[PDB]
């Protein structure tokens, strides 16, 4: 989400790392996207966007809106 | 952890927790739907 | 010119599809001597192409970038600028034939609900009051606007069978 | 004992029942109160059974059914014949078979159908044709358009006087119960006689006939100064020249010294190099000793003249101990119920025409055949399907047999009620084999689609990996090439390319050469199996629980084609056999497409293509040993690497199956609405549509009904099936045209 | 000659002779005349 | 269950001996079919570790040979057993 | 039961609806005396379904928690191995997002 | 003299099987009433030990033999061995699960082996009976994973 923040044209979001042990080698090289070291998946859901026109910027601040809405669940 | 104090995740945390909720959890729900299926009365 | 679209007979685009066509059909004209049928099915399959390239144009058909006419079918704009043999004409051209299906199909259910076992009849057709009706038919809206006003045409419905919900 | 038994004028010839079109069911002989009179006014035309129970009227009306069926097809071919005599190229293409595309079909210049007459070479345009009838008329010696004319017209004629034969044979003088009960005379008969007489004639064609024509086709003669085949007939001369074992003059024959007719009765394994197919003095020496075959096999069993072999004796002789009474009762059913009969017949015909499909892929018997892809890939389609809905149907009318024509009485402890017995035994051991091969087919297809996925090639299914090499069927290809060195000795090469070690190219065309089996092979042949068991296992559950069943005792007195027997039970939908049928070809349908894709990609792949100086290149890249062992493989480097010509047919001579592709996908979709819905939905949509129709007085006497139940599944069936056929059809055709 | 015109007047031999009456009127109007587009006379 | 089934008798034992005796040292191409299986079997016992390959004459003798047995012995039982029970 | 004909009788119907064990003996400690006391205390402690269910579970969860944190990368699973230099461009047909 | 080798079962034509030489033949049904699942007399936990010897001693192999890991000399043989005794496992905590499912209630009829002489209850019918039977599977599954592991580490042949 920095590097998105940095450059939201060049840097593509990401959703999730994926950890699945069934994955070969070539499987976990060609899937990390984004600038990353593990096997990550790209974000198409418009998180990204969304929170970057609301103000978000930091991870921080995504930490603390995690456990709030946890909180209000 | 610094700026990541809410629910601090390891590095470990993804290969850790990956095969409990695959392997653990599903043989749980299945052990535990199963008893509950299969109860008599 | 309406709807950013220009006239066939102006359109380079349509002009360069008239190109590609006579170049592809020009090239199976090649491997045929001119003497031969083949030669001649081409040549008649090339004259068709240009008399329709022609008659499509300069008949106030219009086109947009893509080289292909287009239709208009907003009444009143079809009017005014030429283009109400495109849609407006059919529309009624058409009706007047479906009015002639739906008028001697009612005429001849008419008539041969008024016989006994009429089920027989749709299944063993008569010839000569099925003809007969077939060129009686040429006044359809006549006779439809005439039942309409009097009750022939419609049935009040307490004896129209209706769902029990 | 055995005579001819005729009953002379039955029926009257007029046109009475044809005035009332609902006459041969009583139910249907009141009126059309309903629409559903219609569907079962066409749907209970043929059906015999319920339009008398009297089996000599049904024999007569099934004889003169074959009758009018074998008109028809004599009307098909004279007609075929015609349009070669007519509009064709066949004298161009004997001419230039390598070069000039066949082409019989000529549209006309109405609407835009100018772009369909193909530029098939030749000074000729028209549709080109995928039935191989210019190859036909090759083998069998045929020269100008004024024979196919001939031939045309004296098809016509045997039409004609086929179908004045059924009307005689039903209306004048109709045969009774006795005459077509004469088992033995009919087997005989349709042995020595039909096939016999058949194949000795062909024989003496080809030998008189057909076998100096091509002698002087494929030396370059051209067939403008070709004699025609009555002088080879007539005149002994012309015929010793081509060959010299013409100069005896039948002197070997009856003196037994047939080694001299080595030369156009020869035992050669393999093709003819110039034209690539098979050599005509081998299919000559060939149906001549078919036809010795079925001449002596038609003379094996007793119809008048005290010798001969008494079918019931030979069933009820045949009696092994963990069968308890062998075939004692079979005897009576196959003389008294026409729809077993029919169910073997169909089962026999279907597997043949298997047969003949794949000796025809094989080994080709026509020349300029092998080179001709189209027509190969065409005729191996079309007998693949047409056998397997011989196959469907056989097992259809075995259900119908067992429904109406089965009665406990004359069968106690036979093989037929012992397999009733044990029905579920057979059930539960063919229901195991079947998730078995499902299991280790499709799950081994799964799980190398899953580590190509997972970026793991060396973990698959596949050559470079761990492979399943089919050794069984190496070993038989091994066997068989090396059968001509020491087990038949005689024989000058292979039976057939699939195993040899050359390879034959006509026209700078791969004719027929090695066919190497891997791993890919294995899994696709493994599915075949469990693909064609499982059909097997719905047909036959079908047919064996048509009489009773766990679930529905009664299921023999609901008839053979009923829909249902309510929602009780938890619902018993489909549960009757015709249902079984009704899924069955579907099944059919699946296991038929996989096998062509198959065959298609297998020929295209590592067959078909073009001979170069450097090394045989193939029509692709030769990608079946490396893409046929995953679906993603199948999928994109078949059905996507192909079927690109099809979407750009468009604006050329074979635009025509893009559009019959489409309209495939059209009625292959629109099917789904008859097989996933019901009835009550419709019926209601009918009710308020009779409401509208009802507010105008526009009603009609008959009543609109929604269709049947068992009337939905077959439109819906039919529909599917017609849409996936011609689906297949155009994409095979365009993509074997475009390229081949 | 009425017995078999009775036949001749049922449904799929109407089914015929309307669809070749049809048919014919509009290859023949294709035929003579070319492919149009507006009904501009 | 009258646990005769399948009853193993001597006898049909014998017909096995036959086979051996009719196709064996019975000339035609080379020796024998059995004698060709015989030197088949006696170069396969060579590589011990391997097995006969796809090349291997030996799969054909084999297979042959045990159909032309398996025959011999339903056909002797089914007869010397259709000669005690009445069905000849 | 099966005298001549008759196949119930409604006092041993253990017979008539068909239960039969078709391969059933009653020989008692086939094994030899002296192997039976090794695993018959092998099991007493397992015997209960609660403590077999607990001991798979014991077992269950701790080997799949082993797995990952310890389990891999000692069989150097490609999984937590890492990537040398694949796959941070994306996009033929241009635009070379990342 | 037909013989009718094709009869059912006690003369009785009316339930499920018929008396077949797969079934009836001597050879097999002493090689099935030898079976351990077949020994009544036997205490469930010594039944249980010997089917779980067997299975998990055959279960190892195609573990070892098709693993992720086979290429790998010297970790395949221990792979395979753990990934046997995890799918052991796996089994034994199903089995308790069905010993908890299906033994409930109380069965009521007897199994009335041929001729009668039935016993009065098979223990392995029973819910501790069955529980005891998973428990000697369990110890049984994981003592052949182990021997098949030690016998993949000496060895004169192969694995
Ligand atoms: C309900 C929405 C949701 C969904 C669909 C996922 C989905 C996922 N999470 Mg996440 N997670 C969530 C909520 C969710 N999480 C919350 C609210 C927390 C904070 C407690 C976490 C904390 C978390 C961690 C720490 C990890 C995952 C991981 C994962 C992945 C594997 C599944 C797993 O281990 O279970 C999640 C396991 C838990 C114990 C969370 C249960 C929280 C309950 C519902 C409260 C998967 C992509 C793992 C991974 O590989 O990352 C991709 C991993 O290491 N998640
Ligand atoms: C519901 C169908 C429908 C629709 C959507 C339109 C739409 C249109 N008509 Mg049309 N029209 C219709 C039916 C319809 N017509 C019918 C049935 C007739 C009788 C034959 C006409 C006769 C007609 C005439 C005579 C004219 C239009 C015009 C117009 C355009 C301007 C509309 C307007 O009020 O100016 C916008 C006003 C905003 C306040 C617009 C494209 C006019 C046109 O072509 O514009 C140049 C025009 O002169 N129409
Ligand atoms: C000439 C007879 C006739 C007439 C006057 C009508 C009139 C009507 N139908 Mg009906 N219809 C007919 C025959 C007829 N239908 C037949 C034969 C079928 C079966 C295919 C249907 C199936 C049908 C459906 C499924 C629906 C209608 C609907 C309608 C309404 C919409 C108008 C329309 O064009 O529908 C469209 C009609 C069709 C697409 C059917 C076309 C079939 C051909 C043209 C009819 C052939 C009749 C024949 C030539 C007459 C014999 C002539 C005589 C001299 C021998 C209207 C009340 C709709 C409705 O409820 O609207 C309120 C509706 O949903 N109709
Ligand atoms: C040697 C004598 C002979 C021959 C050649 C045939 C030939 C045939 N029979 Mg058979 N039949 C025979 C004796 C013979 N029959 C006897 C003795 C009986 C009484 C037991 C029957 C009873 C019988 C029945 C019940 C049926 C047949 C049918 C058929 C046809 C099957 C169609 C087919 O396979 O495609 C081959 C197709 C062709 C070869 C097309 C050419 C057909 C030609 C014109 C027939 C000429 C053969 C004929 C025997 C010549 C003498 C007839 C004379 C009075 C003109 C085939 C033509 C079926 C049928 O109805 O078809 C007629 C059928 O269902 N047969
Ligand atoms: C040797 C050939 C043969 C013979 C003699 C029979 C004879 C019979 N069958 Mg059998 N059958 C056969 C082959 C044969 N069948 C095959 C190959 C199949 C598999 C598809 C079946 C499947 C089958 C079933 C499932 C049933 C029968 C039934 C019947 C009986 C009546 C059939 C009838 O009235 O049809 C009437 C004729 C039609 C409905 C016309 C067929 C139209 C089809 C549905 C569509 C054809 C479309 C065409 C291929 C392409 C045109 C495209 C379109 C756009 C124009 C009769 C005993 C029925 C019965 O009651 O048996 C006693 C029955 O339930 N048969
Ligand atoms: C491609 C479409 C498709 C597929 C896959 C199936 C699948 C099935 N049908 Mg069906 N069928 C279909 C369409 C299809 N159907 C349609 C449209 C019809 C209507 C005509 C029918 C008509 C029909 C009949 C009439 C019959 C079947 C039967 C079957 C079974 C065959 C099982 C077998 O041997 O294969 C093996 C199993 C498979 C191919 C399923 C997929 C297995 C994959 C590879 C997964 C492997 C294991 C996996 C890892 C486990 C996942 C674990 C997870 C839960 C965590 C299976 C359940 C038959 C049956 O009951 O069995 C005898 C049967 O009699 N079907
Ligand atoms: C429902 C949609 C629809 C419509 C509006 C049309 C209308 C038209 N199409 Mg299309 N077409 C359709 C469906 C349709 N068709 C379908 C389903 C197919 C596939 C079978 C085709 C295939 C097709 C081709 C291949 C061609 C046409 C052509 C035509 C024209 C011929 C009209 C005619 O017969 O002369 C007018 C007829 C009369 C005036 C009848 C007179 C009746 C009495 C006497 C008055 C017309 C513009 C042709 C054309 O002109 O190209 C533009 C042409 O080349 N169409
Ligand atoms: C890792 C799992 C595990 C655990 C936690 C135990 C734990 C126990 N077992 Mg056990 N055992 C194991 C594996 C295990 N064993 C294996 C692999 C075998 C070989 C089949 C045995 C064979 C065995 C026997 C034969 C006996 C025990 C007994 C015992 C108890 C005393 C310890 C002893 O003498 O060891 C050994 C204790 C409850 C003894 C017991 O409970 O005595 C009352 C007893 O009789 N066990
Ligand atoms: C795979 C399917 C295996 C089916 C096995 C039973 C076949 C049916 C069966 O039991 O048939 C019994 C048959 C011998 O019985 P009989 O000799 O008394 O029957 C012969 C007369 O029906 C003639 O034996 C075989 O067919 C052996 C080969 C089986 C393969
Ligand atoms: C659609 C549908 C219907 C409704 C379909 C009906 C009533 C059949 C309609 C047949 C039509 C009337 C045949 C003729 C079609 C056209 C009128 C032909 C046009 C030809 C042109 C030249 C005009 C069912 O009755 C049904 C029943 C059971 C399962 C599924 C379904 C189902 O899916
Ligand atoms: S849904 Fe149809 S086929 Fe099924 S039980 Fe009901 S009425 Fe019968």
């Amino acid at each position: 989400f920095e590097q998105w923040v940095t450059d939201p044209i060049h840097v593509r979001p990401i959703a999730h790392a994926i950890w699945d042990p069934h994955f070969g080698q070539p499987a976990v090289e060609a899937f990390t996207r984004g600038g990353a070291s593990g096997p990550v998946n790209i974000a198409t859901s418009g998180v990204y966007q969304w929170w970057y026109t609301i103000g978000l910027r930091s991870n921080q601040e995504l930490y603390v809106s995690s456990v709030f809405l946890a909180l209000v669940s | 952890a610094t700026e990541g104090y809410p629910f601090v995740p390891p590095d470990w945390a993804p290969a850790l927790f990956v095969p409990l909720t695959g392997l653990v959890l599903p043989a749980v729900g299945m052990a535990w739907a199963f008893t509950y299926i299969q109860k008599e009365r | 010119d309406i709807a950013g679209l220009t006239p066939c007979s102006e359109s380079k685009a349509y002009n360069k599809l008239e190109r590609k066509e006579l170049k592809v059909l020009d090239k199976r004209l090649k491997k045929y001597e001119p003497g031969s049928a083949p030669y001649l099915a081409l040549q008649a399959t090339k004259e068709r192409t240009e008399n329709r390239f022609k008659t499509y144009a300069k008949q106030g058909l219009l086109c947009g970038n893509d080289g292909l006419p287009h239709l208009i079918s907003d009444p009143g704009l079809a009017l005014r600028f030429n283009h109400a043999g495109e849609v407006f004409i059919p529309t009624f051209g058409f009706l007047y034939v479906a009015g002639y299906i739906g008028h001697v199909g009612r005429q001849y259910i008419i008539l041969s609900k008024e016989d006994a076992k009429p089920t027989d009849k749709e299944i063993i057709l008569d010839v000569p009051l099925a003809l007969k009706l077939a060129f009686q038919g040429w006044a359809w809206p006549l006779a439809s606007i005439q039942e309409l006003r009097n009750g022939s045409l419609l049935e009040k419905d307490e004896n129209i069978t209706v769902s029990p919900r | 004992k055995v005579k001819i038994a005729v009953d002379r004028n039955p029926v009257e010839t007029n046109f009475e029942k044809w005035a009332k079109p609902g006459h041969f069911s009583r139910a249907l002989a009141k009126g059309p109160n309903t629409t559903t009179w219609i569907w079962n006014l066409h749907a209970d035309a043929h059906d015999f059974d319920n339009h008398t129970s009297d089996l000599e009227e049904i024999s007569r009306k099934v004889f003169s059914a074959h009758f009018g069926q074998l008109g028809i097809i004599l009307i098909w071919l004279s007609g075929m014949y015609f349009h070669g005599a007519r509009f064709s190229n066949y004298e161009g293409w004997l001419s230039d078979p390598t070069h000039i595309k066949p082409s019989a079909q000529v549209v006309w210049p109405i609407v835009g159908q100018e772009i369909l007459n193909g530029d098939v070479g030749g000074g000729f345009q028209g549709i080109q044709i995928t039935s191989g009838f210019f190859q036909l008329w090759r083998a069998s010696g045929i020269t100008s358009e004024l024979q196919l004319y001939s031939t045309a017209i004296g098809g016509l004629v045997l039409a004609a006087a086929c179908f004045f034969a059924g009307w005689f044979h039903y209306h004048k003088a109709a045969p009774k119960l006795e005459w077509f009960q004469n088992v033995e005379s009919m087997l005989n008969h349709h042995l020595a006689g039909l096939l016999g007489l058949g194949s000795l004639a062909w024989a003496g064609h080809q030998i008189h006939v057909s076998l100096p024509v091509n002698k002087l086709l494929d030396a370059g003669v051209d067939p403008k100064e070709i004699p025609l085949p009555h002088e080879f007939l007539l005149n002994q001369s012309i015929i010793a020249d081509l060959y010299p074992s013409f100069s005896k003059g039948l002197a070997p024959f009856f003196t037994l010294n047939w080694a001299e007719y080595s030369d156009f009765l020869t035992f050669k394994g393999g093709l003819n190099p110039v034209t690539g197919g098979l050599w005509l003095s081998d299919t000559a020496h060939h149906h001549l000793a078919i036809a010795v075959l079925f001449l002596v096999a038609g003379h094996q069993y007793r119809t008048n003249w005290g010798i001969g072999h008494s079918i019931k004796d030979i069933l009820e002789s045949h009696k092994g101990p963990f069968t308890g009474n062998g075939h004692a009762g079979l005897y009576e059913i196959l003389t008294t119920s026409w729809h077993a009969q029919l169910a073997i017949n169909l089962a026999l015909f279907g597997s043949l025409s298997i047969i003949v499909a794949h000796h025809m892929y094989a080994m080709p018997p026509y020349p300029y055949l092998a080179t001709d892809y189209g027509t190969q890939l065409s005729l191996f389609t079309h007998h693949m399907w047409i056998g397997g809905f011989c196959v469907v149907g056989a097992g259809a009318h075995a259900a119908i047999f067992m429904v109406r024509d089965y009665d406990p009485t004359n069968n106690y402890n036979n093989l037929l009620d012992r397999v009733i017995r044990h029905r579920d035994a057979i059930i539960s051991h063919l229901n195991w084999v079947s998730i078995f091969l499902g299991f280790h087919s499709f799950g081994l297809y799964i799980h190398n689609d899953t580590m190509s996925a997972l970026g793991r090639p060396q973990d698959m299914f596949s050559d470079t990996a761990i492979q399943l090499q089919p050794v069984f069927a190496q070993w038989i290809q091994n066997t068989h090439f090396t059968a001509p060195q020491l087990t038949a000795p005689n024989a000058l090469a292979a039976t057939s390319l699939t195993w040899g070690g050359d390879v034959v190219a006509v026209g700078g065309k791969v004719a027929m050469m090695p066919i190497a089996l891997g791993t890919s092979d294995f899994l696709v042949h493994h599915i075949h199996a469990f693909t064609i068991h499982v059909t097997v296992l719905i047909l036959l559950k079908g047919v064996l629980f048509a009489r009773s069943s766990r679930l529905i005792p009664d299921k023999a007195n609901l008839g053979f084609r009923f829909p249902c027997d309510g929602p009780g039970r938890g619902g018993t939908c489909q549960v009757s056999a015709w249902d079984h049928v009704f899924l069955g070809l579907f099944w059919m349908y699946n296991s038929l497409s996989i096998v062509i894709f198959h065959f298609s990609w297998k020929m295209q792949s590592d067959v078909w293509g073009t001979v170069t100086d450097s090394g045989v290149s193939h029509i692709t890249g030769g990608n079946f040993a490396q893409s046929a062992n995953t679906i993603n493989g199948w999928l994109r480097d078949f059905l996507w690497a192909q079927s690109s010509q099809v979407i750009q047919s468009y604006g050329s001579a074979l635009s025509a199956y893009g559009l019959m592709f489409l309209g495939a996908h059209f009625v292959w979709a629109f099917s789904l609405m008859f097989l996933f819905s019901g009835r009550g939905y419709w019926q209601e949509l009918i009710e308020s549509i009779v409401w509208a129709h009802n507010k105008l007085r526009v009603a009609p006497s008959i009543q609109p009904r929604a269709l049947s139940i068992t009337q939905g599944r077959a439109v819906g069936v039919a529909h599917y099936l017609l849409g996936g056929i011609a689906t297949t059809w155009s994409f095979f055709l365009a993509r074997i045209i475009a390229v081949g | 000659m009425k017995d078999f015109t009775t036949y001749l007047s049922t449904a799929p031999v109407v089914g015929l002779g309307w669809a070749i009456f049809t048919s014919g009127l509009l290859i023949e109007i294709n035929r003579f005349f070319p492919d149009p587009l507006v009904f501009s006379f | 269950n009258w646990l005769r089934v399948d009853p193993i008798v001597p006898a049909i034992s014998f017909v096995g001996w036959t086979l051996p005796s009719n196709i064996g040292t019975s000339a035609l191409n080379g020796q024998s079919l059995f004698g060709a299986f015989y030197e088949s079997i006696g170069q396969n016992l060579a590589h011990w570790p391997t097995g006969p390959a796809l090349d291997d004459k030996f799969w054909l003798y084999m297979v042959t040979w045990h159909t032309g047995l398996f025959i011999v012995m339903l056909l002797g039982q089914v007869g010397v057993q259709g000669k005690k029970q009445g069905y000849w | 039961y099966g005298e001549q004909s008759k196949y119930f009788d409604l006092q041993d119907l253990e017979n008539t609806t068909g239960a039969w064990d078709l391969y059933g003996v009653d020989e008692k400690k086939r094994y030899p005396g002296l192997q039976e006391e090794f695993f018959q205390r092998a099991t007493d402690a397992v015997s209960r379904r609660e403590a077999l269910n607990g001991f798979v579970a014991l077992t269950g969860v701790a080997s799949i928690a082993l797995f990952g944190l310890k389990g891999a990368s000692t069989l150097e699973l490609p999984i937590t191995k890492g990537p040398r230099m694949e796959k941070t461009e994306n996009g033929k047909g241009g635009i070379l997002r990342s | 003299k037909p013989q009718q080798v094709i009869q059912p079962i006690n003369g009785d034509p009316f339930v499920g099987m018929l008396e077949t030489p797969v079934t009836s033949a001597p050879i097999v049904a002493n090689y099935l009433s030898n079976l351990p699942a077949y020994r009544t007399g036997v205490a469930p936990n010594l039944r249980g030990v010997e089917i779980g010897l067997a299975h998990g001693f055959l279960l190892a192999g195609p573990f070892i033999k098709l693993g992720p890991l086979r290429d790998v000399p010297g970790t395949a043989e221990v792979v395979g061995c753990m990934s046997a005794a995890g799918l052991v496992l796996i089994l034994a905590l199903c089995l308790s699960l069905y010993g908890n499912a299906a033994f409930q209630n109380q069965p009521s009829m007897g199994k009335k082996t041929l001729s009668g002489r039935p016993l009065p209850q098979d223990p392995l019918m029973s819910e501790e009976g069955w529980a005891k039977f998973a428990a000697g599977f369990t110890v049984g599954g994981l003592s052949g994973v182990a021997w098949a592991y030690i016998l993949t580490q000496i060895l004169p042949y192969y694995s």
